[PDB]
């Protein structure tokens, strides 16, 4: 393939509370990473068979 | 936010009607704080004279 991938997430939080009160909830949140390849690099170099032979 | 049973709640070591007394009882281990202690430090600085009983 040509792309990797990972995730990510996000955290909670605390509260306080008496006699006779209910709970609160809460949402957690997430997202996710992508990175592609692209380009290739290269190097070159050509030579002639007269020259070669001199 | 109020649980369905907050106005009918059996409460023990509360005291009267609504229950909102506080007739607890106290813990106690045994501490004790006080004054802190000292040492005298000048005893030999002087020439000394007794005159007990002459």
């Amino acid at each position: 393939s040509n792309q990797a991938r990972i995730d990510r997430m996000n955290t909670v939080t605390i509260k306080g509370r008496t006699p006779g009160q209910k709970l609160d909830r809460e949402s957690v949140k997430n997202d996710k990473l992508v990175i592609t390849v692209d380009t290739v690099t290269y190097a070159s170099t050509v030579m002639d068979w007269q020259d070669d032979w001199t | 936010s109020d649980t369905p049973y907050k106005a009918d709640l059996s409460r023990v070591h509360w005291a009267g009607s609504n229950s909102d007394v506080d007739i607890h009882l106290e813990i106690f281990e045994g501490d004790v704080d006080s004054g802190f202690m000292y040492n005298s430090f000048f005893r030999g600085n002087s020439s000394y004279v007794s005159v007990q009983d002459q």
